């Protein structure tokens, strides 16, 4: 992948091994020199072009702010970034656009969404397909988080577990996001853990959260807030007043002067 | 010159019956046609001072041509030109303001979020609560089934149950009409009967023939003797040969919580329900899957509030509690709320009325 | 302008109010 | 990339970097505003911004967001910076409806400032740039010298 | 009419007959 | 334009004539049974 002349063709000479340090900071200067050109923006304003500083290159631009941003961990240089990227595939349906890459960076992304915390916003992309069995599930690519997410909730993590390990995609699709999904089938453990076990051995936690050393269980503990005991350890979890927000619940005093104004204040309405 | 203009306002809707249904081409074209009256002598003419002039049966002819996939199919198949219908769709969007569009506007975003189903981001839907909130004029004939019909799809997304028991009744309201009957009357019982089956229990199988034929619901009836009863091996059965079923609209993605309910239901089936239950017993109606694995099946639903319970590491002994002392503070207050807005709700209407 | 229109858009809206208030007080 | 760094972009002289997508954007910026909502805090960053020199068109766009979201305060106030960004020749309805709001929103500082000082507008009580908007579309049809015209807003 | 009354597994007459015998053949 | 100070008319008039009946109804509600009785 040789070079022309600006900096997007510039970024695929370092693009083979690593050198992604100074690619993210010669973003900033090709992104300002081709606006002053008006055909940037793949608009309407266009007539059938798909050449340079319209369409082609644009795509080529964020591959470094998407590519290399998982590869080097940087969220700072995907996020408005891609939603700028997502309008130049298409505004509303696009049959032009296929590529290779496309059902790459959105599949390792929507896995991503564990930052913000929101199921609704893992499913939201997935609907804005006009084919789904065609694209997600024949595809080992798009497939791969909706198996996940769908077995992880479920309940089920021995199904989940062999689709990362026993995969055909650790070879090439499976490098820098490790952590976070393998521990993601584990995270929920201890969640369910509060109202379950009220005593656990650490025999069984290799069999359960995969800890060998009991220097990562106790750690786990401090910010859980957890009792630690000899032997076996307790668990408790035990609440608080003021439990988060949705007032009328332990929120407002006397909850009951809603309660009494429904017996007084509401009768005001029945008369007049 | 003044009343001739006023005349020819009910003139745009008639003659554009023949236009649909038998004679399909071009219907783009129309579109173009329809621009004759849209641009010229309405919006450069009139000053918008009127109210019930505009209907929202004007620009709904248009995406009726987009799923046909056979002879308009927009002017071409790249779909290039619903960028400028996506800002046409909304063009009425600014025209809607505070002294403006007081009825109309209501009207608006439902046909633009109908075309949300599988194009478009549904997640402007969350920004557009903002401009959501209008008082509500009327409602005439057809509204009831035109709003939540497309929008009980939602709940796909969210993974959420008790909502879609009262954003159902929307679909199977004044659902069936001269053209609506074979092609919008399937669809409504096709996402009402798989909700009966995610929390309640269907009243008869034969009840819901007199309006979708029973044959599309034939696969959710077999799904009653797997889903509803939680059993796992006559479920894979059941998608697999009626795979073919599944090809419909949103008719595959609905199974997720169909196998999520084998697991759900299936602890209601078992006797976990039962206060002392051991993992020996467990393993037996569990067996299809693994022993050390049950574990996570009962702990999942315990943060979600199906059902709390205490296992044991050794034997597995099931501690199940059985709560006796709920109904008595807060927990009735929530549908105490309901109750009390009951009574004025139909009484402030005999002074409207 | 909106202080001409808003203004009217008030009048059908409190008018039926108004006369059944009248007729329950001609009906004491 | 949130609504802060995006001022890192206007540490180096471009004024285009939010504009130049504002050709199908800047005028119906009335519809599209739902996007955002989670660029709401970035819009007060354009106007603060000395490096930024279109802080005028941000502040049009202040009140082009807030227009439909049924705040009529922030749909003319945050206009006033502005100057001339816009032709008001068009007479759509973003123009008539300033006019209504900016005689009503003028009246607020009239008859309580009026009584203490007789010139409001001069200081820094009130931003001294509805003088400017006032010479726009009130002076537009005022240019024949008619006072039925200006009748209600001396009043 | 719910999904148990147009069930009818008719396996009421051959599990009767069946546990009849298995407690007699353990004399 | 002139016309917004006539706008005034009809809508202050359904304004004063709401609260005016509605305080009635609790009066003459009270005063019915007083003559009632009377006679």
């Amino acid at each position: 992948m040789p070079s022309l002349a600006e900096l997007t063709k510039s970024l695929s000479i370092a693009f083979e091994n690593g050198d992604y340090a100074a690619c993210e900071k010669l973003l900033p200067p090709i992104k300002i020199e081709l606006i002053k050109n008006n055909l940037l923006i793949p608009d309407l304003s266009i007539q059938n072009d798909i050449y340079l500083n319209d369409l082609m290159i644009t795509k080529r631009i964020l591959e470094v702010g998407a590519l290399a941003s998982i590869q080097t961990f940087n969220f700072d240089s995907f996020e408005n970034y891609f939603n700028q990227l997502k309008p130049y595939y298409f505004s509303n349906n696009h049959k032009l656009s296929e590529s290779d890459k496309k059902s790459k960076l959105i599949s390792l992304y929507l896995l991503n969404l564990l930052s913000q915390n929101n199921t609704t916003k893992f499913h939201s992309e997935l609907q804005y397909l006009d084919k789904h069995i065609k694209n997600l599930e024949d595809d080992s690519l798009l497939s791969y988080p909706i198996k996940l997410d769908r077995w992880l909730m479920e309940g089920s993590y021995q199904k989940a577990w062999d689709l990362l390990q026993s995969g055909s995609q650790n070879i090439s699709e499976f490098d820098s996001f490790t952590d976070i999904l393998k521990s993601a089938i584990r995270d929920e453990i201890a969640k369910n853990t509060e109202l379950s076990y009220d005593f656990l051995p650490l025999s069984n936690i290799k069999a359960l959260l995969f800890f060998n050393n009991e220097k990562e269980t106790e750690k786990f503990a401090l910010e859980r807030n957890w009792p630690i005991v000899n032997s076996k350890v307790y668990f408790n979890n035990q609440s608080k007043e003021k439990a988060d927000y949705e007032d009328e619940m332990m929120h407002e005093e006397d909850q009951k002067t809603n309660i009494i104004e429904k017996a007084m204040d509401y009768a005001i309405s029945i008369e007049n | 010159k003044t009343i001739e203009v006023t005349a020819e306002i009910n003139c745009f809707m008639h003659l554009l019956v023949q236009l649909f249904l038998w004679d399909s081409k071009e219907l783009e074209q129309l579109v173009e046609f329809n621009r004759k009256v849209v641009i010229p002598n309405l919006l450069c003419y009139y000053n918008l001072r009127s109210l019930n002039l505009i209907n929202a049966k004007l620009w709904f002819y248009i995406y009726l041509s987009h799923e046909t996939l056979a002879r308009s199919s927009e002017e071409i198949n790249s779909d290039n030109q619903n960028i400028i219908l996506r800002s046409t769709m909304m063009k009425f969007l600014k025209i809607a303001s505070l002294k403006h569009d007081n009825e109309t506007k209501a009207m608006l975003i439902n046909l633009i979020l109908r075309d949300f189903l599988n194009n478009g981001e549904v997640d402007s839907a969350s920004d557009f609560i903002s401009k959501l909130e209008y008082p509500h004029t009327d409602v005439s004939s057809s509204l009831e089934a035109r709003y939540f019909f497309y929008l009980s799809k939602i709940n796909a997304i969210q993974l959420d149950y008790s909502t879609a028991n009262e954003y159902i009744i929307a679909a199977i309201r004044k659902a069936p009409h001269n053209s609506k009957s074979l092609g919008f009357l399937q669809q409504s019982n096709k996402l009402h009967c798989c909700i009966q089956l995610l929390m309640g229990d269907i009243p008869e199988l034969s009840f819901f023939h007199q309006s979708n034929m029973q044959k599309s619901l034939l696969p959710y009836y077999h799904l009653t003797k797997a889903v509803k009863l939680g059993d796992l091996k006559k479920f894979t059965s059941t998608i697999t040969k009626y795979k073919q079923l599944l090809l419909k609209d949103d008719t595959y993605q609905l199974c997720v919580r169909l196998r999520s309910n084998v697991i759900k239901t299936g602890i209601r089936i078992i006797s976990l329900t039962y206060k002392k239950i051991s993992l020996r017993d467990i393993c037996l109606k569990l067996n299809l899957d693994s022993e050390q694995t049950v574990e996570y099946m009962v702990s999942r639903a315990i943060r979600d509030g199906v059902i709390e319970a205490k296992i044991n590491h050794e034997d597995g002994f099931i501690e199940t509690t059985e709560l006796l002392n709920i109904y008595d503070s807060e927990d009735p207050q929530q549908v105490f709320d309901e109750r009390i807005k009951f009574a004025n709700q139909l009484h402030d209407e005999y002074l409207v009325s | 302008e909106q202080k001409i229109q808003e203004t009217e858009l008030k009048i059908r809206s409190k008018t039926e109010n108004v006369r059944r208030l009248e007729a329950q007080r001609n009906a004491l | 990339t949130t609504a802060a760094p995006l001022l890192a972009l206007l540490r180096e002289n471009q004024d285009s970097v939010k504009t130049y997508a504002l050709e199908s954007i800047n005028n119906v910026v009335d519809q599209l505003w739902s996007e955002i909502s989670n660029e709401l805090p970035d819009i007060e960053a354009l106007y603060d911004d000395d490096t930024f020199s279109d802080r005028e068109m941000a502040a049009l766009i202040a009140s082009k967001v807030y227009y439909n979201l049924g705040e009529y305060e922030s749909a003319v106030k945050y206009a006033l910076a502005a100057k001339d960004r816009f032709d008001i020749d068009e007479k759509s309805q973003f123009v008539e409806t300033i006019v209504s709001k900016s005689i009503e929103m003028y009246v607020q500082e009239a008859s309580k400032q009026y009584t203490k000082d007789e010139q409001f507008y001069t200081k820094d009580i009130i931003d001294p740039k509805l003088t400017s908007i006032f010479e726009r579309m009130i002076e537009k049809c005022l240019k024949a010298s008619e006072l039925k015209l200006a009748l209600g807003i001396a009043l | 009419e719910n999904w148990d009354d147009v069930e009818v597994d008719d396996d009421f007459t051959n599990e009767l007959k069946a546990e009849l015998d298995r407690y007699k053949r353990e004399n | 334009y002139f016309k917004l100070k006539k706008l005034e008319k009809e809508y202050e008039l359904l304004t004063l004539q709401e609260d005016y009946i509605k305080d009635e109804q609790r009066h003459l509600k009270r005063e019915l049974k007083r003559a009632q009785e009377e006679v």
